[PDB]
């Protein structure tokens, strides 16, 4: 269906599979335990 | 409806965001590395 | 009474520009051969620069209803709003269309407008949407009015890039109003008389001499000059010259006695002038200034002239004939009349002068669109050749 | 064109041939009170001039009921289908549209595509007619 | 077509034809609609009534 086929197009023209790639690629960070024994966390609400 | 949505998004492109403005545009990538330093910075992620 | 937008006429796509706190108008062109991008070319400074409308007009072959269309594209009629059209360039026969290829310039979303040979794909049709408010899709599209056209298949506007400092058409989803301006209609014209745009040969007298330049030396100081030469010279790139009107608007309409215009070289790419010591010279488009450029008919060596007249805003009366009419080159101004030197192949001088001859008198012949189109492309390939070998050279 | 070639639109048919019958009274109360060369007159030859071709179709698509009629009332078609049931067959009616010579091929064809018939690849020539000929006969004389 | 005692007049006449010409162009949209369609079902065909 060429109206389904243009929609695509314009999606691809809108976002580059470059940036999606990229977001992909970007990694967070580890919640860790620390020397007394509490591992400390990231906020949920902050952050990746 | 995704037809007349995606219609009116392209129409009013404004509403993508100044990654995706076109002109002038970091790109989502960057967007999301900028904003991924808003957020180790506290001035500029918190109301401060 | 009011005239409407048909199919098969020839118009010009136009926009306005802001640049520094002023209207620029700017006409939409592209060029045949070689790159297939379209650019705008400045007829605000008409009497500066002239525009080069040849590449500029368009032609509407059809105008389908949308779904009617679509079923097309699965599987004079006069323009309606709500039509997707076929735009035609007059010159290259090639196709107005949404190349979906971007030059990274000042936006990604973007993709270059330009012209393609084949018809097929949802590029070469756009539909026209009405740009005024009191304009309604499904109201007759008037001759005057300004109309921004939708690309069918990529969704974009017919836009004008202001980012970059040099203006381009672009295709984006920001709109710019585009007016069309009716330059000629096909089945109102008439075969045999002079209209604007055409190139024709200045043959004279029964000698059958005609104007031209020298033959190509690769010396353009030899080339501007113009003198009258007969023979086999008729049958040339040479001899062609090509008649533009001042006026921009219906410009393909009927010529008539006492209408200013330019005569142009179409090989050599320079246009007819004078210089205030009486004589011919060819002369640069950009420093060609509209005073000295500017020529009429007459048609009588009788020097009382038909003074100002108004000018029709459509294909008006067909004065001038072919073959038949007789006519008299005289200077917009100055009035002096082209004359011969009378020097004794035949190598006369083209001359100006005062009262000039008993016998100047000129008939006019129309130029084959074959050898109109090669004349054009020879133009337009020893230019990027020349411009090839000084980078070389550099 | 396309209704009638289907059975079941006979009567969205009928329903679009009260319109035309409509549109043409009010194409006549715009000439009613014209007087020579009008710029009403005028105008309706430049519609008709606009349209021809619709208006060609139309009125080929009439006269051949019209035709169909006169060809019915014919005594050839008595005596290719002397019985009074009159259950033509497919057969002979296609070889009495080609011994009536009004009949083009193309009219030939169209004709057998809009009529209908049953299993026995028999068609009723009385069914036909006052399914077709009796609607255009009002519309058509509006039209002439 | 002339209301000559009210300070403003309207055309009910032109109006009528406007709607006209609404509801023509929208019975040629539904015809192109059911064009492709070898058959048109009794939604259309009460729709077309």
């Amino acid at each position: 269906k060429g109206e389904a086929i243009r929609i695509r197009s314009i999606l691809r023209s809108l976002i580059p599979l470059g940036d999606l790639v990229g977001v992909i690629s970007i990694a967070f960070q580890m919640p860790t335990i620390a020397k007394d024994g509490n591992v400390v966390e990231p906020d949920m609400s902050a952050g990746f | 409806n995704a037809n007349v949505v995606v219609r009116l998004l392209i129409r009013r492109p404004e509403c993508f965001g100044p990654a995706l403005r076109g002109e002038g545009g970091n790109g989502l990538l960057a967007a999301m590395e900028e904003a991924i330093k808003i957020a180790e910075d506290p001035s500029r992620d918190g109301p401060s | 009474e009011i005239q409407f937008l048909r199919t098969d006429d020839e118009v010009v796509l136009q926009c306005t520009a802001t640049i520094h706190k002023e209207q620029q108008k700017l006409c939409l062109a592209a060029e045949g051969f070689g790159n297939r991008l379209c650019f705008l070319e400045s007829t605000s400074n008409s009497k500066n620069v002239p525009p080069d409308l040849s590449i500029c007009t368009f032609v509407l072959e059809q105008s389908l209803s949308v779904r009617a269309l679509q079923e097309m594209l699965a599987n004079h009629r006069t323009l309606l709003y709500g039509h997707a059209i076929l735009l035609r360039h007059s010159y290259s026969g090639m196709y107005l269309c949404c190349l979906s290829t971007s030059r990274s310039s000042t936006d990604k979303l973007a993709f270059d407008v330009g012209l393609q040979e084949d018809t097929t794909g949802e590029a070469c049709w756009w539909t026209i949407h009405p740009a005024s408010k009191q304009r309604s899709e499904g109201e007759k599209v008037r001759v005057g009015d300004d109309l921004i056209l939708v690309s069918v298949s990529s969704e974009r506007y017919l836009h004008l890039s202001y980012g970059n400092g040099s203006l381009h058409v672009d295709a984006a989803f920001q709109q710019t109003l585009w007016s069309v301006a009716p330059i000629s209609s096909g089945s109102e014209a008439a075969q045999g008389y002079l209209i604007g745009g055409d190139v024709l040969r200045l043959l004279h007298g029964h000698m059958d001499e005609c104007l031209t330049v020298p033959s190509g030396e690769h010396g353009e100081e030899q080339r501007r000059t113009v003198h009258y030469e007969g023979g086999a010279v008729s049958v040339h790139a040479r001899s062609l010259w090509r008649l533009e009107t001042l006026r921009v608007a219906w410009s393909g309409s009927h010529i008539r006695w006492g209408q200013p215009f330019r005569l142009r070289h179409v090989t050599t790419g320079k246009y007819l002038s004078l210089m205030e010591d009486k004589n011919l010279l060819l002369m640069d488009k950009e420093k060609a200034d509209v005073k000295s450029t500017a020529f009429t008919f007459r048609s009588s060596k009788e020097k009382l002239d038909v003074g100002v007249r108004k000018e029709v805003d459509g294909m008006g009366t067909s004065e001038i004939k072919y073959g038949d009419s007789v006519c008299y080159i005289q200077h917009v101004d100055t009035g002096l009349w082209l004359t011969y030197q009378s020097v004794d192949s035949i190598q006369r001088k083209a001359i100006m002068h005062h009262e000039g001859h008993m016998d100047d008198g000129i008939s006019l012949s129309r130029s084959q669109h074959e050898e109109s189109r090669t004349a054009r492309v020879i133009w337009s390939t020893v230019f990027l050749f020349n411009r090839f070998i000084r980078g070389l050279d550099a | 064109m396309k209704l009638s070639q289907d059975s079941s639109q006979i009567e969205l048919l009928k329903e679009l041939m009260d319109l035309q019958k409509d549109m043409v009274v009010m194409l006549l109360s715009m000439l009613e009170g014209n007087v020579v060369n009008g710029t009403i007159g005028k105008q309706m030859v430049d519609m008709l001039v606009e349209s021809s071709n619709n208006v060609e179709m139309i009125l080929k698509f009439f006269d051949m009921f019209l035709k169909l009629k006169d060809l019915t009332s014919s005594d050839t078609f008595k005596e290719y289908d002397p019985d009074g049931k009159g259950v033509i067959s497919k057969r002979d009616f296609h070889k009495a549209m080609e011994s009536h010579k009004h009949y083009t091929q193309s009219e030939t064809e169209f004709l057998l595509s809009c009529a209908e018939t049953d299993e026995n690849e028999t068609l009723d020539y009385e069914e036909f007619v006052k399914r077709f000929h009796e609607p255009a006969k009002d519309i058509g004389f509006n039209v002439a | 077509r002339t209301q000559t005692g009210n300070n403003t007049t309207v055309n009910i006449i032109i109006s009528t034809v406007d709607y006209l010409l609404r509801v023509q162009e929208s019975i040629s949209d539904f015809y192109w609609y059911y064009s492709g369609k070898d058959v048109i079902d009794e939604q259309g065909q009460r729709n077309f009534s």
